[PDB]
DNA sequence: GCTTGACAAAAGTGTTAAATTGTGCTATACT
């Protein structure tokens, strides 16, 4: 009565292994020690890091050091406290609190 | 409902008085400073005396415990706000839990020097956290936040205009208030529509569900599937009727041999002749094939 | 055993719609200017119209007329 | 049967103007 379709379409072509795309396999290792293989085309430009099956961004074995992939550092609770308190004020706070514990 | 366990467990800690909040915040700040001192001074040695070391570690632990206590006593606030936004699409207890994540941020930013209550500041953070949570997670097909806000604005305007006019407005009437074209609001309304459940029963009984009777448009039609292959043979038989000299150019031009079309120049990589000559050969073969002597063989495959 | 005629069947849905309208009106009369409100400005007729539309559309009793022949109808 | 000169249409290459998306923060008080 009503019709719809999947997110894709079908192709009727027939050919089989008689056509070969030149490919080579890269090797990756993850944090936990698992290893994985990924077939790439001979155009290569293989990436230094790959997201493997287990979900760990593993690194290639051929290179001694992969692409740095450097990223900015995180923002933490002290680093945001320092945006509202001066170190001079924190020194006085520490002195004031040390006075009470020193009382006993 | 089984949210009662959370309500009970948070009910074992009493509310803070106005003077305890400042004490807790100041303790948290002092403990943070003590931890940062112990972290920093290690980079250059600078041994502290054992008594001072133990006192400073106690300060650190007291600050951490005061932060935990401040979160504990204020967990009760989040539920009073979460109960307002329940029913919009996300679960009540999920609302509470992710508003708690704005509550930790509120505790992180709250300070006493402003001379204001903890609730006054924490309410804003809890509310924005709940709003963001609902915006991101309330729909099966995710809608970015700004799109959710414009959809909400359209809904708000449409409700009032319907209350006034007494009927659903035409798109231009809503456009006159949105300051955007009528087709724009018509597209927003399309973006707003939710998917239906594929498992809903159909037929007024439990005989079957809706999904059991959806006809697939992109099906593998049998007669076509075979038919194409026949053409892929018949065409070959026509191309095989030519000399290999002529056939190779067409087979390379349209990529029949390997599936990749080739420019006029690239065909010369094996044939040697110039691109213009390859074009002339292509024209000769192309005119020979279209002659009725070979057209009728495969004309009616086009449909 | 009694017989709900068409009138009572329609009346039940009218009552439901007016009950929803009553809930809305009693909720909203607490939050409007007193002595300046007007009855036509707070009576909301949407729920009753929605109930009437739902009854004639989806109710199991409101069936398609059987026009096979005069006797069938 | 084919090369060469010369030309225009189509399409890659890169910049960037515009559109879209993600994110932190709003301090009367409210538990």
């Amino acid at each position: 009565v009503l019709r719809g379709s999947r997110l894709g379409a079908v192709s009727y072509e027939t050919d089989r292994n008689h056509d070969l795309a030149p490919r080579q396999v890269a090797r990756y290792r993850t944090d936990n020690g698992e290893e994985f293989d990924v077939p790439f085309a001979d155009d290569a430009e293989i990436p230094g890091t790959w997201l493997c099956r287990n979900g760990l961004e593993g690194t290639l074995i051929e290179g001694d050091v992969p692409e740095p992939k450097k990223v900015k550092p995180p923002r933490t609770h002290w680093d945001m406290l320092l945006e509202r308190r001066s170190v001079e004020e924190l020194e006085e706070l520490l002195k004031e609190r040390l006075d009470l514990i020193k009382a006993k | 409902d089984s949210v009662r366990a959370y309500l009970k467990q948070i009910g074992k800690v009493a509310l803070l008085n106005a003077e305890e909040e400042v004490e807790l915040a100041k303790r948290i700040e002092a403990g943070l400073y003590a931890t940062q001192k112990l972290a920093e001074l290690a980079e250059k040695g600078e041994k502290l005396p054992v008594q001072q070391r133990r006192d400073m570690q106690w300060i650190c632990r007291d600050g951490d415990r005061a932060k935990n206590h401040l979160l504990e006593a204020n967990l009760r606030l989040v539920v009073s706000l979460a109960k307002r936004y329940t029913g919009r699409g996300m679960a009540f207890l999920d609302l509470i839990q992710e508003g708690n994540l704005g509550l930790i941020r509120a505790v992180e930013k709250f300070d006493y020097t402003k001379g204001y209550k903890f609730s006054t500041y924490a309410t804003w953070w809890i509310r924005q956290a709940i709003t963001r949570a609902m915006a991101d997670q309330a729909r099966t097909i995710r809608i970015p936040v700004h799109m959710v806000e414009v959809i909400n604005k359209l809904g708000r305007i449409q409700r009032e205009l319907l209350q006034d006019l007494g009927r659903e407005p035409t798109p231009e009437e809503l456009a006159k208030e949105m300051d955007i074209t009528p087709e724009k609001v018509l597209e927003i309304q399309q973006y707003a529509r939710e998917p239906i459940s594929l498992d809903q029963t159909i037929g007024d009984e439990g005989d079957s569900q809706l999904g059991d009777f959806i006809e697939d448009s992109e099906a593998v039609v049998a007669v076509d599937a075979v038919s194409f292959t026949l053409l892929q043979d018949q065409l070959q038989s026509v191309l095989e009727t030519l000399s290999e000299r002529e056939a190779g150019v067409v087979r390379l031009r349209f990529g029949l041999t390997d599936g990749q079309p080739r420019t006029l120049d690239e065909i010369g990589q094996v044939y040697g002749v110039t691109r213009e000559r390859i074009r002339q050969i292509e024209s000769k073969t192309m005119s020979k094939l279209r002659h009725p002597s070979r057209s009728q063989v495969l004309r009616d495959y086009l449909d | 055993r009694r017989l709900r005629t068409v009138g009572e069947l329609i009346q039940n849905q009218i009552r439901v719609g007016l009950s929803r309208m009553e809930r809305v009106v009693r909720e909203r009369m607490t939050t409007q200017d007193v002595e300046a409100i007007t009855p036509q400005t707070l009576i909301n007729i949407r729920p009753v119209v929605a109930a009437i539309k739902e009854f004639f559309g989806t109710s199991q009793l409101s069936q398609f007329m059987d026009q096979n022949n005069p006797l069938s109808g």
